[PDB]
DNA sequence: ACTAATAGATTAGAGCCGT
RNA sequence: UGACGGCUCUAAUCUAUUAGU
């Protein structure tokens, strides 16, 4: 008879610091942790996107109530949840034209039909930054599905890329999701049906605009101070790997401060997905430069997460670069084996938060189940948990596991209960997805408002 | 003395802007009484001795329901005695709702909108109660934090009951407790493959590792019948298990490995004399039932070959047996199709968009139990089944997964 | 040293549907 | 690319071993 041990749900931080353990439940009843004045909109697509992207702002001005309200918890509306002003008059429109679109598209290289797709726009964002005297806080940008469909080197990669140099947050929506009653597979119905889920589309879409606006929705408190919770992703160049480092570790204030931490470590050799000496030392020198000069004082853990396994060297280098007094934990997060677990009498998957010790090394963590608050799982189908193995250094098996569990809750792309993966793990993966699609960058931006 | 702000409403459909409303205001340190906070005698006492303010959460299907007209009624009722003009507060809040289908009883009276956004209508709500002097408490998230759990930061309780979790990893229920290292190097002709034996066996270094004894290849590896059976090494298992066994010859890892690699080429060959029909994977090896083998093409009770539209869905399984934690068979769940259940589509796209949507009917339950049911199907005995790698040399595998029990559970 | 084979492992990706 | 999740198809590396160059 095996016993599995169980992680409490953690607590994120919302307005005037009150907990609450569901981002839709704590904004819609609490409020963000820090309010911005407003979101001056910014929309460079056609008129046809214009008056999409002014209704749907009017619209989710309004409350937005989907089908299964008990479930999904409601959308009050924009200034309901949040606090500021989004209004869709206030929108710098610069228009473009369908005409060059297709005469972009009819050029026989793909590749410099998507880099000129992209210039298009970047060269309207950038255009209207230097020249309207309007602030804009988020460039939203309202694509047609022409872009989508013929466009694929990718688009959405490349335009979050070239726009790194200037530091313009923004926002892709494809006009299929703004206008998805419209936009139907000519069977009569829409290709995508958002009937049941409008309020939920809300949310997200909401909370991506207010976190790249300059807002913190909320912040994660559960986690262990003075520890910087390092995670590293790999990415594949055809022979080169590309490694990207995110950070997340709790202030003097008690604040989580959840940053990138990404600098350029290119790797080319047979063994994929290791970091040679240097690269490693320059990783590791630079979060914990970055820790100091947030803090003061050096880190007493360097939580290194990935979703690889470590070898001795870097790890060797890892140790020398660090300082006397600090400790290191590298641990490996695998989604591969499955350890599919059915409950005997019933219909509802098992609960999210149950984890399985295999040893004093490793454990099983279900970071996605069944959540009891939303009563809806996360999963459709039975959840794969994850496989957390403490690879190098001494950890409590359970601290770890709490540990990742917390990092959990800290997607900002999205306003579900929680993410499946770590968040610091997700957000590097999606940085290494975007730095590497375009020209090496002297220094790349470290907030992630610039790349989800 | 009457501190307390009475909210009505319809009971099944306008609890969500209730529920917001009471909550914020709350929030804000008044004192709110709402029937989906917190019978008829309790409701009109407040209303007549504790309500300071009646607010209506108005709506198209407020002003029809017969138990709100009466709230308003001895509303209307006790606003006369207390003097105050300013007691009906009227909150819009539905969109069709236009000031031409009002109750008489409130038609008279300005209402404060909620029609194009709740945040405005709060700010003219708050204003309403201070430009009438309505006494609030401080907002303390203490006591009002009591109210918040109470509402939904108690439900996240987690009902603390015990229930048992079907996974699918099946332990190895025993191993021969000796492995032996045989050598034929002079005896294994050239080109020949060591899977096409009968009995697994992996060729390791300049010698032949399996689980069978030395004549019990005889037809299969010539030669052998003059091989001397004192040409071999002998491992107990147990201590490779323990990874006690660690020689120059050989470690403890790569001897692990051997087994593991034993253990498959093992399960793929019962599942030749167990008469499965296989479909390759990408990296792993399938095996689903051809339509007719079972009774009825369906055993347990529980339907493992069924029909799709026009394409015949197949429940399959793939294993790999594994040491690690402790020696287990994860077996995965797969869905092949055929078109007469007969021969399998050729096209991988076309297989994966019918799994994509046979999916959506399977729940938790339907694959638990045609799990279950598709291993005990390769029960030889009562409890489990035997997989072959010697003429007398057995592995036993239960057929029944592993249980896990766990201290957490929901309503369920 | 360097290629080929048989594995098992460990990681990438590309993809395609569901909600 | 509002999202999340499951799955499918490729691909390489690592390790061991033998063969050959
Ligand atoms: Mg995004």
């Amino acid at each position: 008879m095996k016993e599995l041990i169980y992680i409490h749900e953690p607590n994120i931080l919302f307005a005037n610091g009150q907990k609450c353990a569901d981002p839709r439940d704590g904004l819609a009843l609490f409020g963000p942790f820090t309010k911005i004045y407003g979101i001056k909109s910014g929309v460079v697509g056609t008129q046809y996107g214009l008056s999409i992207f002014k209704n749907y702002i009017n619209h989710i001005q309004k409350p937005i109530y989907n089908a299964n309200n008990i479930t999904r918890p409601m959308f009050p509306g924009f200034e309901a949840v949040f606090g500021c002003k989004w209004d869709a008059d206030n929108v710098v429109f610069k228009e473009v034209t369908k005409e060059e679109i297709e005469k972009i598209l009819y050029t026989e290289s793909n590749h410099k039909r998507t880099y000129d797709l992209v210039s298009l726009f970047i060269n309207k964002i950038i255009t209207a930054n230097k020249n309207e005297d309007e602030k804009v806080d988020v460039w939203f940008l309202v694509i047609p599905d022409e872009i989508y469909q013929y466009c694929r080197a990718q688009f959405h990669d490349q335009l979050k890329a070239r726009l790194l140099e200037h530091t313009i947050p923004t926002q892709i929506l494809r006009e299929s999701t703004l206008a998805w009653r419209d936009f139907k597979n000519k069977f009569g119905a829409p290709k995508r049906d958002f009937s049941k889920i409008e309020g939920h589309l809300a949310w997200t879409i909401s909370t991506a605009a207010f976190y790249k606006a300059g807002g913190k929705p909320w912040k994660l408190s559960d986690i262990r101070s003075g520890v910087c919770y390092l995670g590293l992703v790999y990415k594949q160049i055809e022979p080169k790997n590309a490694c990207c480092a995110a950070q997340m570790f709790l202030d003097n204030g008690d604040g989580t401060v959840f940053k990138g931490e990404v600098g350029p470590w290119y790797n080319q050799e047979k063994h994929e997905f290791h970091l040679n000496p240097k690269e490693a030392k320059a990783l590791l020198t630079q979060a914990l430069n970055s820790y100091k000069e947030q803090n003061g004082v050096f880190p007493k853990e360097i939580f290194i997460h990935a979703k690889t396994k470590f070898n001795g060297q870097e790890w060797n280098a890892f140790q020398e670069v660090t300082p006397e007094g600090t400790n290191l934990v590298g641990v490996t997060i695998t989604k591969t084996k499955p350890l599919k677990l059915f409950k005997s009498e019933g219909n509802y998957p098992i609960m999210r938060g149950n984890a399985f010790i295999v040893n004093e090394r490793s454990a099983f963590l279900w970071t996605v189940g069944y959540v009891p608050k939303t009563e809806s799982t996360l999963s459709m189908e039975v959840p794969n948990p994850i496989f957390i193995e403490i690879n190098k250094g001494e950890a409590d098996i359970e601290q770890v596991l709490k540990d990742v569990l917390a990092l959990t809750k800290l997607n900002y792309n999205a306003c579900i209960y929680a993410d499946g993966v770590p968040v610091t793990l997700r957000f590097a993966d999606k940085i290494g997805e975007i730095l590497t699609a375009s020209t090496e960058l002297k220094a790349p931006p470290l907030a992630f408002k610039y790349y989800i | 003395a009457r501190n307390k702000i009475f909210i009505s409403h319809a009971a099944p459909d306008d609890n969500d802007f209730t529920k917001w409303l009471a909550l914020k205001l709350i929030a804000l340190g008044y004192e709110v009484w709402c029937d989906v906070l917190f019978f008829w005698k309790v409701i009109d006492k407040e209303i007549r001795e504790g309500a300071i303010k009646f607010l209506l959460a108005t709506s198209e299907i407020a002003i029809k329901r017969d138990g709100v007209l009466k709230e308003i009624a001895v509303a209307e009722k006790v606003k006369k005695q207390l003097k105050d003009d300013n007691f009906i507060i009227p909150l819009i809040i539905d969109e069709n709702l236009s000031y031409d289908d009002l109750p008489p009883e409130i038609i008279r009276l300005n209402a404060v909108d909620f029609k194009k956004s709740w945040a405005v209508g709060l700010q003219d709500l708050l204003k309403a109660l201070d430009d009438q002097k309505v006494e609030k408490n401080s907002p303390d998230p203490d006591k009002s934090n009591a109210l918040y759990q109470q509402i939904f930061l108690h439900n996240k309780g987690i009902i603390e009951r015990e229930e048992i979790y079907d996974s699918n990893w099946f332990s190895i229920l025993s191993f021969p407790k000796e492995l032996r290292f045989h050598d034929y190097e002079k005896l294994m002709p050239k080109g020949f493959d060591v899977r096409e034996l009968t009995y697994p066996a992996v060729r390791y270094k300049n010698y032949l590792c399996t689980f069978a004894w030395e004549y019990d290849f005889m037809h299969q590896l010539p030669k052998t019948e003059t091989y001397n059976s004192s040409q071999t090494i002998r491992i107990p298992t147990e201590e490779i298990l323990s990874g006690k066994y660690d020689s120059p010859f050989i470690g403890n890892f790569e001897c692990q490995r051997l087994i593991v690699q034993l253990l498959n080429k093992a399960f793929e060959l019962r599942m030749k004399e167990k008469g499965v029909r296989e479909y390759p994977m990408s990296n792993k090896m399938g095996y689903w039932f051809e339509k007719g083998k079972l009774e009825k093409d369906k055993f347990n009770k529980v339907l493992l070959v069924g029909k799709q539209k026009d394409k015949h869905w197949h429940f399959g399984i793939s294993a790999a047996g594994k040491l690690y934690p402790f020696p287990v068979l994860m077996i995965s769940s797969h869905i092949f199709f055929t078109k007469d259940g007969k021969e399998l589509i050729e096209s991988k796209k076309i297989q994966h968009a019918a799994r994509r949507r046979q999916g959506k009917n399977w729940w938790n339950d339907d694959w638990r139990n045609k799990l279950l049911a598709f291993v005990k199907y390769l029960s030889d005995d009562e409890n489990s089944f035997y997989l072959e790698v010697g003429s007398e040399e057995k592995i036993y595998i239960s057929n029944e997964p592993v249980q896990f029990v766990g201290k957490v559970s929901y309503n369920m």
